[PDB]
């Protein structure tokens, strides 16, 4: 196998260039370049030239073959919904970067309020390996994601509402916050998708 | 980007760095609190009310334990910092209006969503209160809650509920279901416990243990509903209330 | 002497299965290792089955036959068998004969069966540990600072109660502990002789610590080293090492480095406890600079084996003495692991001298290959010593060069309590001679004289006991 | 001697 | 029984929502319109008992261990309780789970008298999330759709 | 009494095998 | 149905690039080679240093092994349907599936309805 897939990618990287090349001359350089897809193409074939350079990390290489999937998808099977689909999806990513934002910063905000006010409070004692930690402002992005998608937010709960202090009165006030994330959270996720329907969809579809 | 790096501790362990950066929180409450009063002399609104009360708590919670020498709370505050990003840049304030003056009209649905919370949870605590504090306690000799770990809440051997097998026996105790947080004891118990269930995050399970508390008859009815009424018919309303909002727009 | 020659002519291969290695494995009832079924005759002297035409291997659980390692060690140590024989038939009133590799597989004569879970491995006894290295002086340091807590805290407590049993008698050990302010952990404030009533009471106060407070690498180290150079307590005068349990850290402390050790008489030896994510650059710097090793101890299973790893650091110096560092040591009486009684048990290194003719290699002849050792039952010493031709009032007893009773009338096979029992052979019976019967003054200085090898007689009227424990005579 | 408890 | 003639008093406080425009519109819409739903609701209920027969017929032998997941809480006896484990995945509630316990090889009941659970369950359930996430879609759209006056207008 | 043998401090030793100075 | 299932495909050819041999491991984690793990070892139940439990090692592929597409791919149906050795980052691979698959599985239903509405 790793033969064949060596041998087969040296020659079929010299075969998309003579024909992105020759497809150069014929078309007008400047359209040429000008529409999105064969731009990218060409930055693809590029990366091809770049990988074959450096073997002149095996990480590295990877991904730039996880790069040249690109022709994979050059063939624009099915576009009737895979172009409209790219196309939209650019569109509507384009469309929704500001809403991203504010989800963003929410969740940035959340995540330092939880190390703030949780961090360092899940010591229970337990070999137990909790996914759920806000131990750090990584695993604290984790937490808070796992509780907006509901994973085990229930169970996050218990651990802040246990943590402070028992199931008691002045314990519980932790709880008023893993709601505040289920519902403001979801509330904004929300929105943010929506728009992506009613908002692109139709306005591409008509 | 400072307070992402402070690492939050185990007791009160700390690195070169944490101390370094609370002495830098020295230099963000000397630059904040001048541009607070320089400002305050111009005229001395909503948004710079945010500014006032960070900087306030702020100077405050440091220069008292300036001497102290347990803020958590009061310094759990300095995270709405970020909110500034927002007030400052206006090229996502107004997206918070827009969510803001989306979320008006649904005001009639957090009315309502909050209406079938209360009389779940009184209904609740009325007829499921109290029964979950047996479980399957021994093995006939002298220790704890034995059930494997997952301790389900037992019923004596007059009640419908589980009969417990074996050598083991119920009786009074167990805190709870589940350290007591997943009770209809007391109503605040109920009515979080009816509102995590609505989520549709472990409805079943609230009922199994209801359902080897009481008997299998009629535990049942009140869950479907709880669900059917409170959450596909309350998530419709506001995909409903959010559409047409959109579609305004759209227009 | 033949087993540094074997060794040296042995060739390092790594294929074993068209050459499979033969012996016999202790704990049965496999390619590339045949093995073999003794006869097993009954005889006396020992008190079970063996066979005194092979030698029996025992690996510990955790140790695999089969590794490259083992198995190499499996051939070298074949032409023992012989030897182990030859000095049968000269003596026939030999007891076990056990050379206790570095490896962890400890072969001894005659074979036997090995005797629930089984936790011996042959590194860590103290007949091994006493010819594995000269005495130390051991200070253990511990961190209890915040980041601590946790599991790591419950790891640290195990690595300090786990190494605490490689000290022997002779040893003095004392443990510290600094959260920002350096303190002992117990009621001793110095070092102690690190014997059976000592170190339980470290270890008692070690499980008592709280991880509390801020890391300081400064105070901890100079407490340290302030402790190590007392000179008004008895001590060992020799290895003066610095054992560090902490996590990780960013602090160096050079400037202790070079205020209390310039010349690097104290070791150094630093352990990063518990699954973590803190730097452990400085930690490494700390057991280079100075004569030591690093180690790491993420879980319970990795707690044993390196915690006496620190041995070899140690024997180096051993090595390089040559035929100056090959002179037997007994140990003190303790109960064999093959249920023998109380036994004492004769020791003596070997070396590593693969190219010792070609001068240099110098690169693992270093370290020890393992430790030989050879058991004398009390009764073979008490045969001795007839006693019927005495009255039933008089007696032989012998003594440590520590005080502790070789042989006496009180010294029972069965070992010494160190508190009252609490329910919720690895120890020796070390019983000191003013303990075996009354105490008096003149007992005490006939005691002293003893110890320094002198020769005197002395009468005089003293309280005996009687053998019941219930009257007392002059 | 006989166990004592804890 | 006695109980169920207390609840009673609870109730009234929903006389308490037929106050405000704001909410009474709403609901009295929207709930003129959960008749209108007649093909996207027969539908689904028809799904539900076709899926449940078939179900109790197959996976319904199946022993009740309590340790699994096809426990007497949750079994498949008796059209009630099949209903209820249907509705369950329907809730998405670990559907998945279920469906691992009604593959083949669990033992069959005392009462059945380990050549039970036959391997469809993949088919069933994965076959059934689906189609009910779908009927269910539809049900919200139309719903909205057919009220989509009220959800938007120029007050 | 102690022991009167006792070996350390030899300045042939190595010096140079720690457990992090390869890792 | 159909463009959820080609993406699947292609998004899991990039982890068969990406993740190939880096989940096998051994029962202990002392041992780092296949070859290191033969024999047996010693467990603490509950970290119970009192209770020794010989369990034997053995060699094995983690969950969601990206050992070839294929089970890359069913993987892949397995989200819908170690810790951080390199975990974390498989995590976010576990996350965009989601993303790109709602993204258009939403795209071409919910819009493809609206001629419901006309
Ligand atoms: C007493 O000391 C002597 C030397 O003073 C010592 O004999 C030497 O031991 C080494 C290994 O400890 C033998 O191994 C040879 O060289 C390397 C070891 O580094 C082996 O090849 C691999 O090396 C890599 C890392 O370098 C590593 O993977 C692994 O260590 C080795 N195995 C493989 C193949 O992966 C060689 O296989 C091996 N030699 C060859 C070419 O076969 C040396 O042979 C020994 N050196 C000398 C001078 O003989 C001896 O073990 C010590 N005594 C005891 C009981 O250990
Ligand atoms: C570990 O490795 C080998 C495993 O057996 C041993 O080496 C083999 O030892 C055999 C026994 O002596 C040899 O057989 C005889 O060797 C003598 C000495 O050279 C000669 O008489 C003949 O070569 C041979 N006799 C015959 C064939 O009738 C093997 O030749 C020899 N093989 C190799 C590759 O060395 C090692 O001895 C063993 N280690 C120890 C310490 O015994
Ligand atoms: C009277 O007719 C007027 C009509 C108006 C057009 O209606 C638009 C309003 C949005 C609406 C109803 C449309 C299509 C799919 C609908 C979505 C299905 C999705 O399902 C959900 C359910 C919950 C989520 C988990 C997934 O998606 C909703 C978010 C999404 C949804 C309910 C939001 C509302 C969407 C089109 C035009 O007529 C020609
Ligand atoms: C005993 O230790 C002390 C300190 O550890 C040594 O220092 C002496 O301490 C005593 C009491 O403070 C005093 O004699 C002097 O202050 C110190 N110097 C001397 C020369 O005594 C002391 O030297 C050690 N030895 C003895 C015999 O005391
Ligand atoms: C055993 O008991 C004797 C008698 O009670 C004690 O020895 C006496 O101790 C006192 C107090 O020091 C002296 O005044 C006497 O002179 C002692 N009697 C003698 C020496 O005959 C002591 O408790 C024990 N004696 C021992 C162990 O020798
Ligand atoms: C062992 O010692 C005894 C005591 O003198 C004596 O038989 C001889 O010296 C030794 N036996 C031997 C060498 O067989
Ligand atoms: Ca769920
Ligand atoms: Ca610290």
């Amino acid at each position: 196998l790793t033969e064949v897939q060596d041998t087969a990618n040296k020659a079929l990287l010299a075969l998309f260039t003579a024909e992105m090349l020759l497809k150069m001359y014929s078309l007008g350089l400047q359209a040429y370049f000008v529409s999105l897809f064969n731009r990218f193409d060409c930055f693809v074939v590029c990366g091809g030239i770049l990988e074959t350079i450096l073997v002149e990390s095996p990480l590295g290489i990877s991904v730039l073959r996880c790069v040249r999937l690109l022709r994979i998808f050059k063939i624009t099977r099915y576009w009737n919904s895979l172009s409209n689909l790219v196309a939209s999806l650019l569109n509507s990513v384009r469309s929704i970067a500001s809403l991203l934002l504010l989800l963003f910063l929410f969740i940035i905000i959340f995540s330092l309020l939880g190390m703030q006010l949780f961090g360092g409070k899940f010591n229970f004692d337990e070999m137990q390996t909790r996914r759920s930690t806000f131990d750090n402002f990584p695993q604290s992005l984790l937490t808070v994601f796992q509780i907006l998608t509901g994973e085990d937010w229930n169970s996050v709960m218990y651990d802040g509402i246990m943590a402070y202090g028992g199931p008691s009165f002045p314990g519980m006030l932790v709880c008023i916050y893993f709601i505040i994330l289920f519902i403001c959270g979801n509330y904004i996720l929300l929105n943010v998708f929506l728009a992506i329907a009613v908002d692109n969809l139709a306005d591409a579809e008509s | 980007v400072a307070l992402a790096i402070y690492i939050p501790f185990p007791e009160d362990d700390s690195n070169a760095t944490n101390s370094n950066l609370e002495r830098v929180e020295y230099l963000f409450l000397i630059i904040f609190t001048v541009e607070a009063f320089l400002k305050v002399i111009a005229y001395g609104n909503g948004w710079n009310l945010l500014d006032f009360i960070i900087v306030v708590v702020g100077l405050f919670s440091a220069i008292l334990e300036q001497a102290t020498k347990d803020v958590k709370a009061l310094r759990a505050f300095r995270v709405l910092r970020p909110l500034r990003l927002v007030s400052g840049v206006p090229s996502l304030q107004v997206v918070l209006n827009s969510i803001i003056k989306a979320m008006v009209p649904l005001l009639h649905i957090a009315l309502l969503v909050l209406f079938v919370i209360i009389i779940y949870a009184i209904i609740g605590l009325e007829l499921f209160m109290g029964k979950m504090h047996k479980t399957c306690y021994n093995q006939e000799g002298i220790a704890d809650v034995p059930a494997e770990d997952d301790p389900s809440p037992c019923a004596l051997e007059t009640g419908h509920g589980r009969q417990c097998q074996n050598g083991t026996v119920c009786k009074p105790g167990w805190d709870g279901p589940k350290h007591g947080i997943t009770n209809f004891d007391n109503f605040a118990f109920a009515m979080l416990t009816v509102f995590q269930c609505i989520t549709m995050e472990g409805w079943t399970d609230v009922l199994y243990w209801v359902n080897d508390a009481v008997g299998r008859d009629w535990p049942w009815i009140y869950f479907v509903t709880l669900i059917i009424i409170g959450s596909f018919f309350v998530l419709n309303l506001v995909l409903g209330v959010l559409s047409g909002e959109f579609s305004k727009e759209r227009e | 002497l033949e087993a540094e020659k074997v060794q040296a002519a042995h060739q390092w291969r790594e294929d074993f299965a068209s050459n499979e290695v033969v012996y016999y494995n202790a704990k049965d009832d496999e390619p590339g290792s045949q093995r073999i079924k003794p006869v097993f005759i009954e005889d006396a002297n020992f008190g079970r089955q063996i066979s005194y035409q092979h030698a029996a291997v025992h690996i510990p659980t955790d140790i695999y036959e089969g590794s490259t390692i083992v198995l190499n060690e499996l051939n070298w140590t074949s032409a023992l068998d012989e030897v182990f024989k030859k000095n049968r038939e000269e003596d026939p009133s030999l007891l076990w004969q056990v050379f206790g590799s570095a490896t962890g597989l400890a072969r001894y004569y005659p074979a036997s069966p090995w005797v629930k879970i089984d936790l011996y491995d042959v590194r860590r006894r103290p007949w091994y540990i006493q010819g594995a290295a000269s005495p130390k002086d051991m200070l253990i340091l511990v961190d209890v600072s915040g980041s601590v807590s946790g599991l790591t805290l419950k790891l640290i407590r195990t690595s300090v109660s786990e190494m605490l049993e490689t000290l022997s008698d002779d040893d003095f050990v004392n443990v510290a502990s600094f959260n920002s302010n350096a303190q002992d952990v117990s009621c001793f404030q110095h070092l102690v002789q690190a014997n059976v009533r000592n170190k339980k009471v470290l270890k008692d106060a070690v499980n008592n610590i709280t991880a509390k407070g801020i890391t300081d690498y400064k105070k901890g180290f100079s407490f340290a080293f302030e402790q190590l150079l007392n000179y008004n307590v008895s001590r060992a005068n020799c290895n003066k090492i610095i054992m560090l349990f902490t996590d990780g850290g960013e602090e160096r402390a050079q400037e202790i480095f070079n205020k209390y050790n310039k010349d690097k008489k104290v070791r150094v030896f630093t352990f990063s406890v518990g699954q973590h994510n803190y730097d452990r650059g400085p930690i490494q710097w700390m057991a280079c600079e100075n004569k030591g090793y690093y180690y790491e101890i993420p879980s319970i299973g990795a707690i044993r084996i390196n915690t006496q790893e620190y041995l070899d650091v140690l024997g180096r110096p051993m090595v390089l003495a040559g035929d100056k560092a090959k002179q037997v040591q007994w140990t003190n009486v303790y109960l064999d692991a093959l249920e023998l009684g109380l036994v004492i048990t004769g020791t003596l290194p070997v070396f590593n001298i693969t190219g010792q003719f070609e001068n240099k290699t110098n690169l693992k002849n270093q370290l020890i290959l393992g430790v030989m050792g050879v058991d004398v039952s009390l009764e073979d010493i008490k045969r001795l010593t007839p006693r019927f031709t005495l009255c039933p009032n008089g007696y032989y007893f012998a003594i440590d060069p520590n005080g502790y009773v070789l042989l006496h009338p009180n010294l029972q096979p069965k070992p010494i309590g160190v508190g009252i029992p609490t329910i919720n052979s690895q120890e020796p019976v070390t019983l000191d001679f003013l303990d075996a019967e009354l105490e008096n003054d003149i007992k005490v200085e006939i005691r002293n004289k003893m110890i320094d090898g002198e020769s005197g007689e002395k009468t005089f009227r003293t309280l005996v006991k009687s053998q019941d424990e219930r009257y007392i005579d002059k | 001697c006989e166990p004592g408890a804890a | 029984s006695i109980t169920f003639f207390r609840l009673f008093r609870v109730m009234r406080l929903v006389k308490l929502l037929s106050r405000g425009e704001g909410i009474r519109t709403l609901l009295w819409t929207f709930i003129k319109s959960f008749q209108a739903l007649p093909y996207v609701a027969l539908l689904i209920v028809m799904l539900f008992f076709i899926y449940a027969v078939i179900g109790m017929q197959v996976f319904g032998k199946i022993a009740l261990n309590d340790t699994t997941e096809i426990n007497r809480n949750n079994n498949f006896q008796t059209f009630p309780q099949a209903v209820l484990l249907l509705f369950r995945c329907a809730t998405g509630e670990a559907w998945q789970d279920i469906m691992l316990a009604c593959m083949p090889g669990k033992k069959c009941a005392p009462e059945s008298e380990t050549p039970c659970g036959s391997s469809f369950a993949v088919f069933y359930f994965i076959s059934f999330y689906m189609l009910c996430a779908f009927l269910i879609i539809n049900l919200f759209v139309a719903v909205i759709m057919d009220n989509f006056d009220y959800l938007t207008r120029d007050w | 009494k102690g022991p009167d043998v006792c070996f350390d401090n030899n300045v042939l030793e190595d010096y140079t095998d720690c457990g992090g100075v390869s890792g | 149905v159909i463009v959820t299932t080609l993406l699947q495909f292609m998004f899991a050819c990039i982890g068969v690039q990406l993740f190939k041999g880096k989940l096998y491991t051994c029962s202990d984690s002392s041992k780092q080679t296949e070859a290191e793990c033969k024999g047996n070892y010693i467990t603490y139940k509950d970290g119970e240093v009192d209770h020794p439990i010989i369990q034997p090692r053995s060699w094995e592929n983690s969950k969601f092994d990206f050992d070839n597409v294929l089970a890359a791919m069913m993987a892949l149906f397995t989200v819908s349907t170690p810790i951080y050795n390199y975990r974390v980052e498989i995590s976010i691979f576990f996350i965009i599936y989601i993303i790109i698959i709602a993204f258009f599985m939403m795209n071409i239903f919910v819009g493809f309805v609206i001629v419901t509405f006309q």
